DNA sequence: ATCTTCCCTATTTAAATTGCT
DNA sequence: AGCAATTTAAATAGGGAAGAT
């Protein structure tokens, strides 16, 4: 599948990942990733790092592209397009911390709150070390942290570029 | 010969900008500024330290600050004056058997350079760090003896020419190299978007204490003065291996890349005053950079 | 990769006739028409010739070139007095120290100072003559010679122009040829197409000498493309200075006595070798240009 | 330069060389070579040749000398290139070395027989604790003593008997014992606490007796039992035979013994000892993979059961075997012909000459080079060693610096790398700045030089750089602890590199006077060891004590004699060489040695006393030496300068000692322009060496190149207070200096750093010796044993200058070269001598320098200790932030001169100031504040 | 001094004191009292005072 | 004993051919 | 065109045995 760059360059007045995370709510907001544009990133080590790379099957141009990161374009480059036999896709992992899953013991079992947090007392509280990015969200008014990791290739992809199911 | 730099010798800072106030406009709404309002929300999680185990059970309270635009205000409107002092070169606290002759090797420095990056510094947007990522329109008012000045599409990183930048550069360098004072009232106007988060400069917190302290003037989000003040001398192109523009510093350091461009290689501040003191010739670009340390300013001493 | 031995303590020195010049196994060697194959030292070598016959190949030129061995080729006189074009290959491409051409430049393009420099290498001959005596042929301090010399030397410290050296320089020639030729008890002309072995042991000695002097320019990087001293007879290069240097006080001495004992011209190689090795004279002639550079 | 190389090699190997040997020299024809080449020429030719592979059979001839041979080839004794070489030649009775075959091949194969107690075979799988009980060695001899006292141990069947635990396992047979040893110390010789042991015994089995189970083998002792219960599965085809022929061969040999003296005995077993550790170390080394199960030696990295004991004890028999072959029939590869060296000294070298008063051909030499100094001394030691034909020598010097002093001496004049190796075992980070291409010096660690033929023997093909630098040397220019280790060690196989590198070496050591007295007790131990195998002592001191040189001569006499009986040679003598710069006398001394050398030491005398008195110390009569030092700084600053400028040390004792004389220094109010540096031992990395490179550039007077260095235009007192770092290989020069007395050695030294390097005459006085040393004030009972040779047991009466020192005296090596024992107690002088022959006596006594019977023991390694120092832990400097309990602190600025800064390195402080801090400073080191 | 801890922050607390940002001119109040009797002495004597 | 001649003995040099750059 | 690998083979060296003086 043919695949384009976009790496971020001189980001150090503002750190790196949020020049990435910022194309990343750019590349969101304006289309690009409908349902088959997908991301990889060829240096997740503990970083999420400096490239992010589209993969569409159909083929991804510069000008599009450039004209949607108009507001990235002081600081950053984007690469001619290449192909790739095989690009290493990653997918969306969520958290959950204690009152998230209460909510849901509230409107799903019907319980009350005391005993949803009897349930629920001894357990949950998974920490994920993953590397990840730091997203707004736009429809629920507030940003949080997305984890990705790598997983098997689907045919689908969200409106994100990662993997559905 | 063998000058010996004296142990009290320091400089005054010659660019003072002001705290940069911060309010909520319009595009086509420009007069009416309100003001961006820190919002602060809790999160309730327990303790989580490494030299109290036992108190991991129940506490830490925690509420966060944040600062978003208004969901009425669509351009965030960054206001700071930036007042450029003459007479860089006398020394606060140093005195003049040194001082004085750092007057006289660096009377040959081109302010006009100097002063150009300075002002394309303020218009361009270094002052907007994380605000300006994400903006589909930038604006600069410089508001500079009665003189009104417009910047538009100025991008940061090169100084390329504009002839706005340089009428104000002129006055600057004038003053700079010279004996008085200029003011610039810098407003900023970038078009972020419908409600889009906004960033104040950070109060520095503890390893614990809370997560984020956005910068407060009587409850209005600001960012820091001598944040701006960073902003205004990254103007260090002249070190070697320069690729970006870095913050004057008298040894090239950047604390948050972990690296220091001009420590450990003789061409920090300290070797090329020692060397304008003893009577090498300087090239016009590392003078430069002396003479905007000492508009920097700070102690030289040891 | 060391320190590739330096050029004025390289000691080989040769001229190959009828062979060519080739590479076996590693070495660099020469293959005559009869099937002997004589291995060349190439990292002590200082020059080597090439006579009527030969040919040398590429990898044998690069491995003298980049060991730092000057390669010429004897023949190409064409003229009746002159010796006239010798083709000079000059590895290149070990780059080469550089003040000293600069130094050498700007005594070149001031013409007071190409002057100056003219005057100091005229009577360096001559103190190469009281320095390098033979034990056989003439005493330098005779009467004569001390009386010629000292009429060069005060007519070149009086001289003013380069057509004044060339004339001073040819009155230096024959009045040393000339004696040498009354003490060898001989009539002697210098013809570079002559039978006679006084002439043609000259005319080896010349390409001696021309190696000798394109090693010492290439070791401190001066081209021949300078010539201090020139003229309509004198247009050879700056090879022919450092090269007539050594004449008088080296070369014509030996070639005479070799033309004197009457062995082959492989005694003549071997002199000198011998000579050149041990006065030093490729490192007298660098340590000279070094005192000259620097002044 | 002429020369001619020939070339014997076999294979294509002899191909490969004739590329590089014709791309510096012209074909002769017939595998021959001949031609001029340059010195360099013929380095890059040595190091080309050399590193083309193995097999390279190269001759070269210098005129008529051999320049070098590569290889082991024979080439020439007198002709050279032989014809019909064959074997056969000369079979004699060798017996020695059939006796130490017979040792080593008995002991080889029972040198583990303790490894087959069930405790090791659960050690070596892993469920007890890896330290045993009882050491393997111990139990391997109680075996081999229980077997001996039951059935004949020489010609029997072996049957391994049921043993239990002895204390002790010497008997009374001097062979056995002589087993018995070799198996119980192949990892570590026994020690002995007893006091009354350590008095009286010296015989051979009468200290073996001694030597029990609790001398280290006794760890902890709860599984005794286990520890004793052996099963005998080595009784198979080759283990049987080889066991039966190398015990039949000692039977043979055996009745030679005998007829050895003790001097022989431990020798002879010392090389069997060194090549059974060479041997172990050699099998356990590599990994041969096969094994035959049910019973273990060894372990490789990952633990897994190898080695399997039969085949362990083969293989460590066969590699001790083949150890003691190559290092008992080598001829060592020496240096090249130097052709620098062997030409006339003129002027003030023009007494080198004395090495063609020495005859070349003397198997023994052993030179006491009492020249002074700045006369070239480690050059006419070259020349000396080279007078004999090619050089093999181990230059072991004091100090890091000094070996660099020599080994850029041997570059410059006219050694390479081919056949010089300078080893300094710590790898300091002293680089040199300012011009990496315009340098010229800083002498560095490559060699290409030549790997010996010894190298296979060791364990994994010896080691990587550094014990290739070692063994392999022709000439090793080394620090002195790579050599020291030749006569023992506590545990481990670190004896058998220098043991086989000054077997067959030649010993040069340097200016022995600045040793410690036990460093010098195991010198000579060294010296012993080296003319033991026949190896010439170059000693070259010039201000050498009686004591000194005679209790010298008497351990290469020992040597002399273990090597003269060794081949069954009558022994004349050992050739004498005294030399200094005025003289030489070879003479054959077997006995009558002090006459002689008194003769020499009066005829040098008589040679230095009619020369100008260059050096003339006045002790000062002003108590109070803080103040002494004040006005002898005047007066010596009004009598000694150069035109108002003017150069002092004052050399103290201890750094405390400096940091006071120097902090009332710059407190000191005057009109002179006192300018002061700190010169002592404790110092950063970084700046340490700051220091010596400056002051090394600032006290050369051969030239007037330091007016450049410092401000000779105004008149200025350049005051270096200094410990005893100046008066020990330093070349410096001072135009005065104030000693605070510790020793006489310190005042003759120090008087050697002033007008060392001028040649004019002081008119009045130069030297201000103060009349007490600042102990006095903090222990009146005993003050001159800091950096001296006063103790508890040799006390001064009287610590006054004037009753134990001449009031004027010109100081010379006078003094310290006569030798006096009588008057100890009220003098510096006779108390120093008096010193010297009391602790390097002709004895053998425990932590003597004739030691005999000791040396099967560890003791001569425990209570004579080489460099015995205190504890010293090191806190280290990183980057600007110390490690310990540092505390920087700032300095007095009133007279620093010159002071460098440091970031990295570190310093060395005694435990017994750890306690406090030492309170790092950027102008003086370490104190107490 | 030392060029090898350039890395890393400085990181510390100061006081500071700025104009409101709806005021632009700084007001500076004192009391500056001129004494007379500026020759005697407070505590010194009353000859060399005098002279 | 020493020395020579000759037979193993294989170890040791020189040529020959030929892809490969 | 130089070389490398690699074969092929001619020759060089040495040791043992036996026969001479
Ligand atoms: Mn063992
Ligand atoms: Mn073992």
């Amino acid at each position: 599948y043919n695949t384009i760059s976009i790496t971020v360059v001189d980001a150090d007045d503002v750190g790196v990942n949020f020049v990435v995370s910022k194309v990343l709510s750019t590349l969101h907001n304006k289309g690009i990733f409908n349902g088959e544009v997908g991301v990889t990133f060829p240096r997740m080590d503990k970083n999420v790092g400096d490239i992010i790379t589209l993969f569409s099957k159909t083929g991804v141009d510069r000008k599009v592209l450039t004209s949607t990161l108009n507001t990235l374009t002081d600081f950053i480059h984007i690469g001619k397009p290449k192909e790739a036999d095989k690009v290493k896709t990653y997918r969306k992992v969520d958290t959950k911390s204690k009152g998230k899953l209460i909510r849901r013991c509230i409107k799903r079992k019907g319980v009350s709150a005391e005993t949803a947090e009897s349930l629920y007392g001894n357990y949950k509280g998974e920490k994920c070390k993953l590397p990840y990015i730091v997203v707004n969200s736009k429809s629920t008014g507030q940003r949080f942290s997305m984890f990705l990791e790598e997983c098997e290739n689907s045919e689908k992809f969200n409106s994100y570029g990662l993997c559905i199911v | 010969t063998k000058l010996k730099a004296p142990a009290v010798l320091a400089y005054s800072r010659k660019i003072n900008p002001t705290n940069a106030l911060m309010f909520a406009v319009n595009w086509s709404d420009r007069d009416n500024t309100t003001a961006v309002m820190v919002g602060t929300k809790t999160v309730a999680g327990t303790q989580s330290v490494r030299g109290n185990p036992n108190d991991a059970d129940k506490g830490n309270i925690q509420t966060v600050n944040f600062a978003n635009l208004p969901h009425n205000k669509n351009t965030l409107l960054v206001k700071y004056n930036v007042k450029f002092v003459g007479d860089v070169f006398k020394a606060e606290l140093g005195g003049g058997e040194y001082s004085n002759t750092l007057q006289t090797a660096l009377e040959n420095t081109d302010f006009g350079t100097l002063a150009y990056r300075y002002v394309y510094n303020i218009a361009a947007g270094r002052t907007l760090w994380r605000n300006r990522v994400g903006a589909e329109s930038i604006e600069t008012v410089i508001t500079v003896n009665d003189q009104t000045f417009t910047f538009s599409d100025l991008l940061v990183n090169e100084f390329d020419e504009d002839v706005d930048v340089a009428e104000i550069a002129d006055m600057v360098a004038g003053v700079l190299s010279g004996e008085g004072f200029v003011t610039l009232k810098v407003e900023h106007y970038m078009l972020l978007g419908e409600g889009s988060e906004v960033f104040p400069s950070q109060e520095f917190v503890e390893n614990s204490k809370l997560s984020k302290q956005l910068f407060d003037l009587n409850g209005q989000a600001a960012m820091h003065d001598q944040k701006i003040g960073n902003a205004i001398r990254t103007i260090d192109t002249w070190y070697e291996d320069a690729t970006t523009p870095i913050a004057v510093e008298p040894y090239g350091s950047v604390v948050r890349n972990g690296v220091a461009y001009r420590a450990g290689n003789k061409t920090d501040l300290f070797t090329l005053m020692d060397g304008a003191v003893n009577g090498k010739s300087l090239t016009e670009e590392d003078q430069m950079f002396v003479t905007a340390n000492l508009i920097r300013g700070g102690v030289f001493g040891g | 990769m060391q320190k590739q031995i330096l050029t004025s303590q390289k000691r080989n020195m040769y001229i190959l006739s009828r062979c060519k010049v080739l590479v076996k196994n590693g070495q660099v060697c020469h293959l005559h028409e009869d099937g002997n194959v004589y291995t060349v030292p190439y990292a002590n070598t200082v020059f080597i010739g090439l006579a009527e016959g030969t040919s040398i190949t590429n990898e044998a030129m690069s491995m003298l070139a980049a060991n730092g061995v000057i390669v010429f080729w004897t023949k190409g006189g064409g003229y009746d007095m002159f010796a006239a074009d010798i083709i000079c290959h000059l590895p290149q491409a070990d780059y080469r120290p550089t003040k000293y051409m600069q130094n050498w430049v700007r005594l070149w393009l001031d013409e007071e100072k190409k002057l100056s420099a003219a005057k100091e290498i005229l009577k360096m001959r001559v103190d190469s003559l009281s320095t390098h005596v033979h034990d056989f042929g003439v005493d330098v301090e005779n009467k004569r010679v001390s009386s010629i010399v000292n009429k060069f030397d005060k007519g070149v410290t009086q001289a003013t122009s380069f057509e004044s050296l060339l004339g001073h320089e040819g009155t230096f020639v024959k009045s040393l040829y000339k004696e040498y030729a009354l003490e060898y008890e001989i009539e002697f002309k210098r013809d570079h197409k002559s039978a006679d072995n006084y002439n043609k042991f000259l005319t080896l000695g010349n390409y001696y000498a021309y190696g000798i002097a394109r090693s010492s320019l290439w070791a401190l990087g001066i081209d021949n493309s300078f010539p201090l001293l020139h003229g309509s007879t004198r247009r050879g290069g700056l090879v022919f200075d450092v090269a007539d240097i050594i004449k008088t006080s080296i070369i014509l001495p030996l070639a005479f006595h070799a033309a004197d004992q009457g062995m082959s011209n492989t005694e003549f190689k071997r002199s000198c070798v011998a000579y050149f090795d041990k006065n030093d004279i490729l490192a007298y002639l660098i340590n000279n240009i070094k005192r000259l550079c620097m002044e | 330069m002429f020369i001619r190389i020939k070339c014997f090699s076999k294979q294509p190997i002899a191909k490969k060389v004739s590329r590089e040997v014709s791309a510096y020299l012209e074909y002769t024809g017939n595998n021959t070579w001949e031609g001029h080449i340059s010195g360099q020429g013929v380095s890059n030719l040595q190091t080309k040749l050399i590193n083309v592979g193995k097999g390279v059979k190269v001759v070269c001839n210098y005129q008529d000398k051999v320049l070098f041979a590569i290889g082991n080839v024979a080439m020439s004794d007198t002709g050279s290139v032989p014809k019909y070489t064959t074997k056969k030649v000369y079979k004699p009775d060798d017996s020695i070395f059939t006796l130490k075959q017979g040792l080593v091949g008995v002991a080889a194969l029972w040198h583990d027989l303790g490894k087959a107690n069930s405790y090791f075979q659960r050690k070596l799988r892993g469920e007890c604790n890896p330290s045993d009980p009882v050491r393997h060695e111990w139990v391997s001899g109680v075996i081999v003593s229980t077997f001996a006292k039951g059935n004949d141990w020489l010609s029997d069947d072996f049957i391994i008997p049921e043993v239990k635990h002895s204390d002790n396992v010497f008997g009374d047979d001097q062979v056995l014992n002589a087993v018995l040893w070799l198996i119980n110390t192949h990892h570590k010789k026994g020690l002995v606490e007893d006091p009354i042991y350590r008095a009286t015994k010296t015989m051979f089995t009468e200290t073996l007796q001694c030597v029990n189970v609790n001398g280290g083998w006794f760890n902890y002792g709860d599984n005794i039992d286990e520890c004793y219960k052996i099963d005998t599965s080595f009784i198979t085809d080759t283990y049987v035979k080889q066991l039966n022929r190398y015990r039949k061969k000692l039977l043979a040999t055996k009745h030679i013994w005998f007829t050895l003296g003790e001097d022989q005995k431990i020798a002879i077993l010392q090389e069997c000892r060194v090549a059974l550790m060479l041997g172990d170390s050699n099998f356990s080394s590599d990994l041969i993979g096969g094994d035959g199960s049910h019973l273990y030696a060894n372990l490789d990295e990952c633990g897994n059961l190898k080695q399997t004991l039969t085949q362990h004890l083969l293989g460590v028999t066969d590699c001790a075997l083949k150890a003691l072959f190559t290092i008992n029939h080598h001829k060592p590869v020496k240096a090249n012909f130097i052709p620098t060296i062997a030409e006339k000294g003129e002027g003030k070298f023009a007494w080198q000459n004395g090495v063609n008063m020495v005859d070349s051909s003397i198997d023994n030499m052993f030179c006491i080079n009492m020249a002074s100094t700045g006369k070239g001394k480690t050059l006419a030691n070259l020349k000396l060693l080279q007078h004999f034909g090619n050089v093999r020598c181990s230059f072991g010097l004091g100090m890091v610096s000094l070996t660099k002093q020599t080994a850029k001496q041997f570059l410059d004049m006219g050694v390479d790398y081919n056949s010089a190796a300078m080893v300094t075992g710590f790898s300091k980070s002293r680089f040199n700045l300012g011009s990496e291409s315009l340098d010229q010096d800083e002498v560095s660690v490559e060699y290409w030089g030549q790997t010996s033929s010894l190298s296979k023997v060791f364990p994994n093909n010896n080691a990587g750089f550094k014990n290739k630098k070692l063994l392999s040397a022709p000439i090793l220019v080394t620090t002195t602890d790579h050599l020291v280790k030749a006569s023992g060690v506590k545990k481990g196989n670190k004896q058998m590199l220098p043991y086989v590198r000054c077997m067959h070496s030649d010993l040069v050591l340097d200016e022995i006077d600045d040793y410690g007295i036990e460093d010098m007790v195991v010198l000579a131990r060294l010296v012993y060891l080296t003319a033991c195998y026949g190896n010439k002592v170059i000693i070259s001191s010039a201000t050498i004590t009686p004591a000194i040189s005679n209790i010298f001569y008497e351990a290469y006499s020992s040597g002399y004699k273990v090597f003269c009986a060794n081949k069954q040679t009558t022994y004349k003598g050992v050739n004498v060489v005294w030399w200094d710069e005025f003289g030489i006398k070879v003479e054959k001394v077997t006995d009558q040695f002090s006459n002689l050398n008194t003769r020499f030491v009066n005829k040098r005398i008589t040679n230095l006393l009619e020369s100008t008195p260059k050096h003339k110390a006045l002790v000062v009569d002003q108590d109070d030496n803080m103040e002494a030092v004040k006005q002898s700084i005047t007066t010596l600053h009004n009598a000694h300068n150069s035109g108002g400028v003017s150069f002092g040390l004052i050399r103290t004792t201890t750094i405390k000692d400096c940091v006071a004389v120097t902090q009332e220094l710059q407190n000191w109010e005057t009109d002179l322009s006192i300018k002061i540096l700190c010169y002592h031992s404790r110092f950063v990395g970084d700046t340490k060496a700051q220091m010596e490179e400056y002051l090394s550039k600032v006290l050369n007077r051969k030239g007037d190149e330091y007016k450049k260095f410092v401000d000779t235009t105004t008149p200025t007192a350049y005051i270096v207070v200094a410990t005893p770092v100046v008066e020990v290989g330093r070349d410096f020069d001072f135009d005065w200096a104030i000693i605070e007395p510790s020793s006489e050695r310190s005042i003759v030294q120090c008087a050697g750093r002033v007008l060392r390097h001028r040649s004019s005459t002081p008119t009045t006085h130069n030297i201000h010796i103060l009349k007490y040393p600042f102990k006095f004030y903090r222990n009146s009972n005993i003050c001159y044993d800091v950096a001296g040779y006063e103790s508890k047991g040799y006390k001064l009466k009287s610590k006054n200058m004037l009753d134990i020192y001449k009031k004027e005296s010109i100081v010379n090596s006078v003094n310290r070269l006569q030798g006096d024992a009588a008057f100890y107690t009220k003098s510096l002088t006779a108390l120093e001598h008096k010193v010297l022959l009391d602790k390097l006596t002709t004895d053998i006594a425990d932590t003597n320098v004739f030691v005999g019977g000791w040396q099967l023991t560890a003791n001569p390694h425990e209570y004579c200790k080489w460099r015995r120092g205190t504890k010293n832990e090191d806190l280290v400097l990183t980057d600007g932030k110390w490690s310990g309990n540092v505390t920087t602190t700032k300095p007095i600025q009133s007279k620093i001169w010159r002071k460098w800064q440091g970031e990295n390195g570190s310093i060395t402080v005694p435990e017994y100031l750890l306690d406090k801090t030492i309170c790092y400073n950027d102008f003086y080191g370490g104190y107490e504040n």
